[PDB]
């Protein structure tokens, strides 16, 4: 809100229409991400009133209607999710409680119709005649899981509750995640820590070195203010431009590890 | 937005064109023993001219400039109204009593027996020279210069008067004596422009909750951000909070579409600045809020996506058809059919390959100005470089994802 | 575009050079198949070819033989759509359209900074030195420099960012025709919906379309199943 | 006579309030675990600010006398504890060879006095000052405690006396006496506002 800085901004031209447009594109971006990971399906699917599959507990990994799927609030109990001027965030197209609901869409498909809900039509199945034919893809005889289900069944549900206390009793176990909020966390407190630098100015206030100088003097020192602060606010932008291409590809890599992984049977190893 | 986008048409979906504030209302903002020098008894001889240095208070100076209790008041240096808006190192006051002509040689570069043996003024400039007329309370009891007494009688130039030199103190050391900081009321609840002896900035100013300690006149939270402040006059803790800003956006379905355009405010309250309503991303204006769902058309934010109906419209977005295959344990469904189809997959796989030539870029057909892009070294090389280095593997791209075949086969006839 | 030392270079590989890449590339596809990626291409007959495609998905073979009059229908009518779909939809290729876009701007963007003064006297450099004496002057100019000198530094960087997004997609088109057009590709969703069968290359100026043929159930009905059936006291797994 | 300053001798370094966040500033602060000189009326070298502390519960300690030659020939403080008021002057006054403080025989000369101010009284028990000269801003800091454990020293005055400050020889019980040195410190500001912890940056290789 300062009259006289801003006629020492137009003599830079589209500095701040670039600085702008730049994070503008990273912020669609980013809504894309999302949008690309997740947005598999193109139904919801529910997972059935009665469950019976076959024996394989599913309820920790489904939501619960009290509230989300147990384990997801989970996760969202070990991460540690500010502006003042100039700076504001952006909501998210995709809210926490509707991405909740393509997972629980995508969740309740691989359960009851096994591959072919997001390969064509959802055609139910079984669930342990589902296990029976990924037996056989792996390259194990399909008998061995019916004549051993009850074990497997076992094993299975004994691991996923081994998560739930992985998860909930082992701290840092989503480093992955935090340091993202933290990196950006970062960036946004250093840039304003910014704004108290004098570059060489008389003074790192705007308002202190014009209200005593003559207006010659003073745009010199304001001139400095300025640089100062512009480059400040291109190395952000510069770095969010990167970090942003990193997230692109760890997404890139999320929507193909769920579309071969969780649509389907991925053969390839490790 | 044509304008922002420079375009007379601009296409479908969502366009930040400008930012707005809250423009700052009602701005608000937050003694030195003078009778003993002007209202004193008496006063000495010009040829023992006495002085006191007057320093650490807050003096007001409009007490004795804007009414009439002298005959002569004349100020150098600063204008005699601004003296309550500075600050000196320290004042002093010279005090004496002379006959009524002899006035006009208080001044620097003046001549005469009293401006050369009884009181001289260096080549410089001067407070303020003040004298009023005495021979009411005064009027041969002063001597003046080898020394000569006055005559003065009760009986204009020839009369008694008392004359009071201030000279000020600039910069020699830190600053003892200002004049007042003429406070207003405050106000509560509202964006003003604020001035805190000392600290000049905007936002809301409301009562705080955070508790000081008796020396904290404010605070901070990260990075100079005061967060609130105690007044210095009134002893009252007050919190600062932006007033609301952010960013606005239109919705258009295109510009040969329809004229209709939607407003979006990002992040406000939308109490204040045709169709009202609120989002979790800001208020909309122009677009009608309609109950049922749909696909995602021109997305807003927090699910929410907004023409249907020669209107437009925002709603919440469907994520697909909500059905739910019967499971049943015992049954399975199968294809007895089958539909054959085709998909188109686009991807990029090449750039213009540009390259700049610096030296031309920043002076070009220059040899005084590329003298000087000569003590910057190598920054072109490096640009003109690393731009090479791009062009360079677009054509392996190209080269990568086309040339895959060992040799051109052919379509039989 | 480029007009005061800018430039654009042409491409190696022509317009005309790459659509004969294509034109080999989907010539191998229809009459070698996946083999002509590997070693020597072998001719092997259409449908023969297509059957085995359809066994590599998990129908039996015979099933396309027994339709081989209705795949070929389907196939044609999908292939026509494509043809229409593109030729009226606005916004088909936007994907490959952004790019050209982001190029222009960012080159439009740095060209009209030359107009910019950065707190110099005039934003030409003709004018100021054709009116100062060197030592004033070249205070002036040093602003000019440093002002431009950024201008072009913002450029090259976000140009490099930009390769890298470009460099990874050229990766992936790169990936997703040695997997599905030299061959057919077994992970599900990455070349186009469904079961892949089939993929051809198309050209185009600045990207690379693929048509990814893909066999999609339809028409199901509800059966009733069981594990494995029992006879004489032991149980027949299909 | 030297003793262990374990970890005292920190301040609030300015008027701002803080909360729950740990600001790491740089200033004039006595080091910690530094060697500080136990004595039980000598001239002492200013330098730079000074720490001073004081355990003994008796009047004896009175006051001080900050200046530059301590005599008629500059001006120099005689901050004095009144025992009902806090009393400071910067007139000229003359040496005394032992100025006791129930007589005063300290204000033996008052030539070209300038400044005077008087204030509350400050008055087992363990007080602690710091005293720093900034920029011709004579600054002044105190706390009152019933020498283990931490603590912070809150401000009480600051006068713009603008004079040369290098001879402190406080009037006449033990006081210690300490000198400032310039250190940043990571200062921990609880959630009241108050100074909880701090880190010394170059004690130790794990503060650094
Ligand atoms: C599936 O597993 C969940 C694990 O939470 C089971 O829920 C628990 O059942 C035990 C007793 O078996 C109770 O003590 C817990 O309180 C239950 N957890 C809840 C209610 O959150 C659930 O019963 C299992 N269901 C099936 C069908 O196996
Ligand atoms: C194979 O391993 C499984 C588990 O790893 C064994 O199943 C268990 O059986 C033993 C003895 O019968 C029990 O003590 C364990 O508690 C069982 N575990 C579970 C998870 O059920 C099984 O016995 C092993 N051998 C064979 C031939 O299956
Ligand atoms: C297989 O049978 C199930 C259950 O009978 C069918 O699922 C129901 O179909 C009816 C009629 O379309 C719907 O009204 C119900 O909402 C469906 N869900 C139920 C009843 O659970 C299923 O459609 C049948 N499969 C096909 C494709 O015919
Ligand atoms: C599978 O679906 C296809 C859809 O095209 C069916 O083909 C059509 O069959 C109808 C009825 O015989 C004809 O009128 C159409 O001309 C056919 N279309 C084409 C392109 O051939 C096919 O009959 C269906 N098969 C089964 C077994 O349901
Ligand atoms: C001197 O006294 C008169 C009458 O009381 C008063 O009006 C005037 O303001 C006084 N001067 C000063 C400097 O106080
Ligand atoms: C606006 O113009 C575009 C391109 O010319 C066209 O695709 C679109 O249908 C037009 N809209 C209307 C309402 O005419
Ligand atoms: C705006 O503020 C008022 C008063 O604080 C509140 O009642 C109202 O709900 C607020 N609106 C929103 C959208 O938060
Ligand atoms: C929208 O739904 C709300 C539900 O409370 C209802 O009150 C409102 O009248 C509905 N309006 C329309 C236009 O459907
Ligand atoms: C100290 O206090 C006494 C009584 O409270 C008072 O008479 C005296 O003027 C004060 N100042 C001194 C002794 O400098
Ligand atoms: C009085 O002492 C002060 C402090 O040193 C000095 O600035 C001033 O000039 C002196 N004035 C006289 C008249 O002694
Ligand atoms: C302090 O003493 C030094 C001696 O060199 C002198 O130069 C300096 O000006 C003095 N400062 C003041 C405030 O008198
Ligand atoms: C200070 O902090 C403590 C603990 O957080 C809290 O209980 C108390 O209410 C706060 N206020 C004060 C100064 O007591």
């Amino acid at each position: 809100d300062s009259t006289e800085c801003s006629n020492l901004l137009l003599q830079y031209g589209s500095f701040c229409t670039q600085l702008n447009r730049a994070l503008t594109g990273i912020a669609v971006e980013q809504d894309k991400n999302t949008q690309e990971v997740f947005a598999q399906v193109k139904q919801i699917y529910k997972t059935p009133p009665i469950k019976d599959f076959g024996g394989f507990n599913f309820s920790q990994i489904l939501p619960d209607p009290s509230k989300r799927s147990f384990i997801e609030d989970l996760l969202f109990n070990k991460v540690t999710l500010q502006k003042f001027n100039g700076l504001t965030v952006l909501p998210p197209l995709l809210t926490d409680e509707m991405i909740a609901q393509y997972t629980s869409a995508l969740l309740a498909g691989t359960i009851t119709s096994g591959w072919t809900f997001g390969a064509g039509a959802a055609l139910q199945i079984p669930f342990a005649m589902q296990m029976a034919y990924r037996f056989n893809g792996i390259g194990v005889t399909q008998n061995v899981l019916y004549e051993n289900q009850k074990l497997i069944a076992n094993q299975f549900n004994s691991a996923i509750g081994k998560i739930q206390d992985s998860l909930s009793s082992t701290a840092s176990a989503l480093g992955k995640l935090q340091d993202v909020v933290n990196q950006n966390a970062q960036a946004l407190n250093t840039l304003v820590k910014q704004l108290s630098s004098n570059f060489g100015a008389i003074s790192s206030v705007l308002n202190d070195i014009l209200s005593r100088l003559d207006p010659p003097e003073a745009e010199v020192q304001i001139d400095r203010l300025i640089t100062g602060r512009l480059q400040s606010l291109q190395t952000y932008v510069t770095q969010q431009l990167i970090r942003a291409a990193e997230i692109r590809a760890s997404a890139n890599l999320a929507a193909t590890k769920m579309s071969e992984c969780v649509l389907g049977q991925s053969k390839r190893v490790d | 937005t044509k304008c922002t986008l420079k375009s007379f048409t601009v296409e479908k979906g969502i366009y930040q064109t400008s930012n707005f504030r809250v423009q700052p209302t009602e701005s608000i903002v937050r003694l030195c023993p003078f009778g003993e020098v002007f209202n004193a008894t008496r006063f000495a001889s010009v040829y023992a001219w006495n002085r006191k240095r007057i320093s650490n208070c807050v003096a007001d100076y409009s007490v004795l400039y804007n009414s009439a209790s002298f005959s002569t008041f004349k100020c150098y240096g600063v204008s005699p109204t601004k003296l309550n808006d500075l600050c000196f190192t320290n004042v002093y006051a010279d005090s004496f009593v002379i006959r009524g002509d002899e006035v006009r040689q208080i001044a620097p570069g003046q001549t005469g027996k009293i401006a050369d043996y009884n009181y001289k003024l260096p080549d410089d400039f001067t407070g303020c020279v003040i004298a009023w007329n005495s021979n009411n309370l005064d009027s041969y009891n002063y001597l003046y210069r080898p020394l000569q007494s006055y005559g003065f009688q009760p009986t204009v130039g020839y009369q008694p008067y008392r004359v009071v030199v201030l000279s000020f103190e600039l910069l020699h050391a830190p600053a003892t004596v200002c004049g007042p900081k003429k406070s207003t009321n405050l106000v509560k609840n509202k964006c003003v422009n604020f001035n805190f002896n000392g600290l000049t900035g905007t936002g809301v100013l409301t009562e705080s909750n955070k508790k000081f300690l008796p020396f904290q006149q404010f605070g901070r939270d990260i990075a100079d951000t005061t967060d609130a402040v105690r007044d210095p006059q009134t002893l009252e803790i007050l919190d600062i909070t932006p007033c609301s800003f952010g960013g606005v956006s239109v919705i258009t379905p295109g510009t040969n579409t329809s004229n209709q355009v939607a407003v979006l405010y990002q992040d406000v309250n939308c109490t204040e600045v045709s169709n009202v309503f609120q989002t979790r991303a800001g208020c909309l204006i122009g677009a009608e809020h309609v109950n049922n769902s749909y696909e995602c058309d021109i997305p807003i934010g927090a699910g929410i996506c907004a023409v249907a109906s020669q209107s437009i419209i925002a709603y919440t977005m469907s994520l697909g058809a909500e059905n739910s295959v019967a499971y049943s344990n015992n049954s399975i469904a199968i294809p007895t059919n089958f539909t054959i189809s085709v998909t188109t997959e686009i991807l990029p796989v090449s750039m213009t390959k540009t390259s700049v030539d610096c030296t031309m870029y920043i002076c070009g057909d220059s040899t005084e100005c590329s003298n000087l892009l000569l003590q910057y070294g190598s920054f072109c090389t490096q640009l003109n470089r690393a731009l090479t280095g791009i062009a360079v593997e677009q054509d392996k791209n190209t080269q990568e994802v086309f040339a895959q075949v060992k040799q051109i086969y052919k379509t039989p006839p | 575009q480029k007009f005061n030392g800018l430039t654009v270079l042409p491409p190696l590989l022509t317009d005309e050079m790459i659509a004969q890449y294509t034109s080999a590339l989907l010539a191998g596809t229809i009459t070698s198949g996946w083999t002509f990626g590997a070693g020597a291409a072998l001719q092997i007959p259409f449908a023969m070819q297509m059957a085995y495609r359809f066994n590599g998905i998990g129908v039996t073979q015979n099933v396309l033989y027994e339709n081989q009059k209705l795949i070929a229908n389907q196939f044609n009518s999908a292939i026509g759509k494509i043809q229409d779909s593109l030729s009226s939809t606005a916004s088909a290729l936007g994907k490959l359209q952004d790019v050209v876009n982001q190029n222009a701007q960012a080159l439009n963007t740095l060209v009209k900074q030359l107009s910019s003064n950065f707190g110099a006297i005039s934003s030409v450099l003709n004018d100021i030195l054709s009116r100062l004496d060197p030592p004033e002057a070249e205070v002036q100019i040093d602003r000019l420099i440093t002002g431009r000198l950024q201008s072009l530094q913002t450029y090259v960087t976000q140009q490099l960012i930009r390769a890298a997004e470009i460099r990874a997609s050229a990766n992936l088109a790169a990936t997703k025709m040695s997997e599905c057009v030299l061959g057919q590709s077994k992970r599900v969703d990455f070349c186009g919906k469904g079961y892949h069968l089939m993929s051809f290359p198309q050209s185009a100026p600045h990207g690379v379309v693929f048509l990814h043929v893909t066999y999609v159930p339809a028409q199901e009905k509800n059966f009733t199943t069981a594990p494995a059936i029992c006879h004489d006291g032991k149980a027949h797994f299909p | 006579a030297y003793t262990n300053s374990f970890t005292r001798g920190v301040y609030y370094p300015d008027k701002v309030f803080r909360s729950s966040v740990l600001h790491s500033t740089q200033d004039l602060f006595l080091p910690f675990f530094s060697n500080v000189t136990w004595f039980h009326n000598p001239v002492l070298p200013f330098n730079d600010g000074v720490y001073f502390a004081s355990t003994e519960k008796s009047n004896i300690i009175r006051g001080w006398i900050f200046g530059t030659t301590l005599d008629s020939k500059t001006q120099s403080l005689l901050i004095v504890n009144n025992a009902t008021n806090v009393v400071i002057k910067v007139c000229e006054f003359q040496f005394c060879n032992d100025p006791f403080l129930s007589e005063f025989r300290v204000y033996s000369s008052a030539n070209n006095c300038t400044f005077e101010y008087v204030s509350q009284p400050f008055l087992k028990n363990l007080r602690e000052f710091v005293f720093k000269n900034i920029d011709g801003y004579f600054k002044i800091y105190s706390k009152h405690t019933p020498p283990q454990g931490f603590s912070a020293l809150e401000p009480l005055v600051d006068l713009p006396i603008g004079i040369n400050i290098t001879r402190f020889q406080t009037l006449l019980a033990a006081y210690y006496v300490g000198y400032l040195q310039p250190r940043t410190f990571l200062l921990k500001y609880n959630e009241n506002g108050t100074i909880t912890d701090a880190v010394d940056c170059a004690l130790d290789p794990l503060s650094e």
